[PDB]
RNA sequence: AUUUUUUUUUUUUU
RNA sequence: AUUUUUUUUUUUUU
RNA sequence: AUUUUUUUUUUUUU
RNA sequence: AUUUUUUUUUUUUU
């Protein structure tokens, strides 16, 4: 229980209780009330007292949303640019909408509100290999660019908008990490996990994905130039949640997921409930 | 009380102007000029005020608005330079600081159109024509109380003269973050801007050193009634304020 | 120059690590917070409110219907149901609290089980439901788990009995994946007297089975899932 | 019953910062019993 | 030596990062500061004076007429102009206004829009401004924009109407970038009764459209703008 | 609105206001006279209380103009100098005199003022690459050497005036950054992003360019001798201004640069005023 | 409503330090009435 | 859901 | 030539 | 049209 | 722009 707390040891789990012959009974309910009644042991049972030596701690929204989930894998790699007509499809830069919704196992744990703020915690991790045959390891450079919306976007890696003299970039090298901080950056008071609602009354606009939930975008490029060989360079990039604030406990997501924003789930999909090996009855 | 916003009299030295149809007097960055004070001071010469004979009204020659009319500018102290007392202290002088009281006079009649903006710019500093790394001339940007017409053609030396592109690449339309005011002759036949001293350095050369450029713009093209001539006068009246000169020497040559 | 000396794990990534790190927007002003209500602080919170059980688990597709324990009419001695009291897998996996179990390597605490009738209002029954402590089997008859934690339900004006199952551990935790020496027990319903229906009613009538957690309830070390998975990350 | 000592912000903005820590709020009452009237244990639930 | 330890993100350039670092000119004296006038200590006096609009946006080449709203004599019910009130774009794009909200992402609060009347002293008008709320379309006739936020400027010896555009929205900040959740409404002016002009005057009188940023307005996180660009570095 | 501020909830936004039926019409104005009218919502229509949470303080020109940007991309190379008589166009060395206007984006953010005093906060990147083929990687050394107007400028890599007894020089390694803090170094009150004027009364001297905005400039060189390859090292200065202050507001430049001091615009450019798809009173 | 320590200048010149943050001085009025009579809101303009 | 209206005095623009 | 500037308070038009 | 909102204490059904 | 001159006493070189 967390009723009464103590001097001598403090919050009791459970409390002594004795028989009872009475006419209150505790544990006969109506759960048409929409209500769930604190029924402890003790009202069932005689208990002896016991004490929680726990305060509920990791269970803190702040402690279960607040540590560090791969949010994006991405791949760029450095090689030759002479010839090429679009950087973006050779991987010369790859830029990320940034979502905490593409890895399921995060989403899950956000989608278990309606409504989440937080200020963002970033950490980009730059792997290279090189799979082809190449006489050394290239000491390489990765730019990460935070690109808002309304931004120019880059069309090739040596692009005018890398300079970044209004957009937040960060310098690291590869093998490293680079972590930085991004605050709350909702148009409204929270995030929306969940957005029953369209950008405009139209017949043909998209349902569910919004700006509410709209987070930036970051772009990766590699600063050095090309070698003599392809060196490709995988960023992981992982998200930690903090000053959490949570609304509206929702019911937990048993259907896998199929899209980013989306409620959607595969048609013909497997029972997720595990049928009994047996009948009712069986232990 | 009783009085008006409308009439207004400005005196200087043996000079005086008289508006009543004004709108207001506009005080540049709502600053006063002034003397250069002993803390902002660097040159150690004791400066020469000649006040009475330098601070007063110089009126400038007139120019012809007309509906294809693009629009005129004027450099400050380059209008001032063979006007009286002011304009010889400004060449016997290696230094020198002044502010100014701009009056441009436009009259019609109540069945006149037409809108004119005046405006200061804190240098102003003017493009070439032809791009690149050209350079403008020294005469092209110090023509004297003549000005330039933004009207007239383009000239090996000279600046740009697009009225739209403000001769440095920004567009007309935000050229009312400088000092400004306009003249609507539904409204307004006079436009005061007063003008300080705006400069990097507490006293510079007067000769090599536009320190503000004065443009007057119509916005809004001319429409006279019917059967009136097409065209009205535009008058210049620029006073020095607070006026020193520093470095008194032998007449320094400019080009031309 | 401070002389400095760096330790091993300088440039580690620790995921788990609450640091502190420059800010890539600097002098930025949020949006105000707004009063939002149903404000969630602890996940000890939202376990103590009652989910359905889907424990009629013999359907070979998911079905509303296995959310509905059967209850038969004119029956005696027999059993309502029957499962083991791991609360992490079968009957309990799907369920918001076994849901949020899963999140946590370790469990302890009181469950809060509950039952609701719903049958005529002219209809009458006497059910006993049963708690097995570990270290014997599931029972097999009503006289076995009547040597248990049992209560004996007089079903009428109030539709819902709630039979918490209590401590009953020598361990201070037990794990939330499904452990032989960790076990719980396990837990069945069987006819106190009978069922009986009104004239000119026939067919089943059925229970709705509820589980939640007591204050009581305890969850340590934080854990991933195994309710969700994918091969291949989503696009927008 | 040690304190920690790492209590020294280094930057100037407060989403730099490291987490809040734990609210010691604790209601379940808005979810458990979001009732109008207040239901006791012991007394039947309704009439 | 003190024992340290270094954490990720040792070693990285962030170009935001607010540090301090050594001084390469040591004991040097810069030259003292003297009063100049017109100092800036911040974006957001700059944009509360207004600049004009170049709102007849057609021609083929820009124009000083791209900045004056031609108004014709002796026409009822019409139009006079009419935009999308997306402030970095369309007309607003080049301002002064609209060149500082396309340095920033967020932005919010009211516009202050002006309206300078330059025909004859002797002529005079009745039009009317009115701002449309976002949700609704552009209005298509005079009724329509009667509706939303409007004022009645009746055109004589003060020769300015100063119409704010009012903070009209859910969202507490609005994309500078245009975008459908985030827009702002429409802008439109109509005639009120008619354009008189005097005796022995023919043609056309024109507008001045101004645009300006009220004390109410907010402009947040910095980015870059698409104003300029540039393919090869400059050369002195 | 910034008029008022009160105690339960500071600087308002818009004050609640009524109807109005008036003599005075604060909506009426001259636009003749200059001035803009601080003409508020509350003036027009019927407003609510409603409060700024907001200080404007990423709109301060210490924030504005205070963020890292790169103002010079060079290049020198380590190579084998036997043979080479020009250093500098071999590469082997390369100056740069100091501006912030040969990148627009810093430019454009600069001129929106006439005048800017701050102190200079410099961070250079050295990043390698070996086009052609190489067994290795140099391991190798940057320096960067800040000479002042006046001072002897370097003819070779290896010349006497890299040993900077007096001028100030920085040594750092090939993908590493160097950071260091120059003060205001202007001759003036303040840096001239505009001069309307001339070095002196000359016919045939060049207009606009002056030494009033003159930062210095920085040689660069690679300390290593020659290896068995040639490796070329990239160098990106980053300027930072800080202690920021500027005067007098301009216009906006749309049209773009083509020089560095000129304000002068390319013939034949493009319409920066977009053409309505349409009539005017299209939306 | 934390505040920041790192408030000790490790370098001898001021040029070395860092940012020297908002100004808090907010006057637009010599930009937006730079006129000589001051002219009320609500009063006529002109005469 | 113990809320609704009657009307007082204070604050924002007189 | 013992004069020059810094700036106070009073008078003429407020 | 000197009205609008913020919120106090009293009255009608607790 | 509420500034200009008349002239006082103090400071820098007596």
């Amino acid at each position: 229980e967390e009723v009464i707390v103590e001097k001598t040891k403090q919050t009791v789990a459970s409390i002594s209780s004795g028989p009872k012959h009475t006419q209150k009974v505790p544990i006969l309910t109506a759960n048409e009330t929409g209500a769930t009644m604190p029924v402890l042991p003790s009202d069932s049972i005689e208990t002896r007292t016991t004490y929680m030596h726990f305060n509920g701690s990791e269970t803190d929204v702040e402690c279960f949303l607040g540590r560090a989930a791969c949010v994006h894998v991405t791949e760029i790699q450095n090689k030759d640019a002479t010839g090429i007509d679009n950087h973006r499809e050779a991987k010369l830069f790859n830029d990320w909408k940034i979502n905490l919704s593409s890895l399921v196992q995060l989403r899950k744990k956000l989608e278990l509100f309606t409504y989440v703020r937080f200020d963002s915690e970033y950490t980009i991790l730059a792997t290279a290999s090189q799979p082809d045959s190449a006489n050394y390891s290239s000491n390489l450079v990765v730019q990460a660019m935070y690109v808002p919306p309304g931004a120019p976007n880059p069309k090739e890696w040596d692009d005018y908008t890398w300079q970044s003299a209004s957009n937040p970039s960060v310098f690291f090298k590869v093998g490293d990490t680079s972590r930085f901080s991004v605050p709350y950056v909702g148009l409204a008071s929270a995030y929306n996990c969940f957005y029953d609602g369209y950008s405009h009354d139209d017949a043909e606009t998209q349902y569910g994905i919004t700006v509410l939930n709209h987070m930036g975008s970051m772009a990766f490029r590699i600063v050095n130039e090309h070698d003599e060989h392809k060196t490709l360079v995988k960023i992981r990039v992982y998200h930690r949640a903090k000053h959490v604030e949570a609304w509206i406990p929702r019911a937990p997501r048993a259907l896998p997921y199929t899209s980013i924003g989306r409620t959607n789930y595969p048609k013909n999909t497997e029972p997720v409930i595990k049928k009994r090996k047996g009948d009712i009855k069986s232990y | 009380c009783g009085y008006s916003d409308r009439v207004q009299q400005i005196t200087l030295g043996n000079s005086t102007i008289t508006t009543q149809e004004a709108a207001n007097a506009v005080v540049c960055y709502a600053e006063w000029p002034e003397y250069l004070p002993d803390v902002d001071a660097s040159d150690v010469n004791k400066t020469s005020k000649p006040d009475t004979s330098v601070c007063r009204f110089y009126t400038l020659d007139s120019k012809t608005w007309t509906t294809g009319s693009k629009g005129w500018c004027w450099k400050l102290p380059d209008a001032l330079k063979d006007m009286g007392v002011f304009g010889q202290n400004m060449f016997f002088h290696s230094l020198g600081r002044s502010g100014y009281t701009v009056h441009v006079q436009c009259n019609a009649t109540k069945f006149h159109s037409g809108c004119l903006l005046v405006v200061v710019i804190p240098e102003h500093q003017l493009a070439s024509h032809e791009g690149g790394n050209v350079s403008v001339k020294y005469t092209f940007t110090h023509p004297g109380e003549r000005g330039i017409d933004l009207s007239s053609a383009n000239e090996v030396g000279g600046p740009v003269k697009d009225v739209l592109y403000n001769m440095n690449g920004t567009l007309l339309g935000n050229l009312l973050i400088f000092p400004h005011q306009f003249i609507n002759l539904r409204t307004n036949n006079t436009a005061t801007i007063v003008i300080p001293y705006i400069n990097s350095v507490p006293i510079d050369s007067m000769t090599r050193h536009n320190n503000v450029s004065l443009m007057v713009i119509p916005i809004a093209p001319l429409t006279v009634p019917t059967g009136a001539t097409p065209s009205l006068p535009i008058t210049v009246t620029i006073a020095p304020m607070c006026t020193e000169f520093s470095g008194i020497r032998s007449k320094s040559i400019v080009p031309q | 120059g401070l002389p400095t000396t760096t330790l091993p794990g300088s440039g580690q990534f620790l995921t788990t690590d609450d640091r502190q790190s420059p800010s890539a927007l600097p002098n930025y002003e949020p949006t105000p917070r707004i009063h939002i209500p149903g404000k969630v602080h602890n996940l000890l919170e939202i376990i103590q409110v009652d989910t359905l059980i889907p424990m009629n688990n013999t359907h070979t597709k998911d079905e509303v219907n296995s959310y509905l324990i059967p209850l038969n009419a004119n029956r005696q001695n027999e059993q309502v149901f029957g499962t083991n009291l791991f609360i992490g897998d079968g009957v309990f996996k799907t369920t918001l609290l076994g849901e949020i179990v899963q999140y946590y390597t370790h469990w302890s605490g009181s469950l809060r089980f509950s039952l609701m009738y719903t049958g005529p209002a002219l209809s009458s029954a006497k059910l006993i439901l049963a708690y097995t402590p570990p270290g014997a089997r599931g029972p097999q008859d009503r006289r076995e788990a009547m040597l248990g934690t049992h209560v004996v339900w007089d079903i009428g004006l109030q539709s819902t009995i709630v039979m918490t199952i209590p401590w009953t551990s020598g361990v201070q935790f037990r794990y939330t994946d499904p452990d032989t020496y960790t076990s719980a027990g396990f837990l069945s319903c069987w006819y106190q007297t009978s069922l009986i229906l009104p004239p000119e009613t026939t067919g089943q009538v059925y229970l709705l089975s509820f589980i939640s957690a007591c204050p009581d309830f305890k969850l340590r070390l934080m854990k991933d899932t195994q309710t969700i998975s994918q091969t291949v990350a989503l696009t927008e | 019953s040690n304190q920690t000592f790492t209590y020294i912000n280094y930057y100037k903005d407060a989403a730099s910062t490291s987490s809040a820590g734990q609210s010691l709020s604790m209601d379940p009452s808005k979810f458990t019993e979001p009732v109008k009237d207040l239901m006791l244990k012991g007394a039947p639930a309704l009439n």
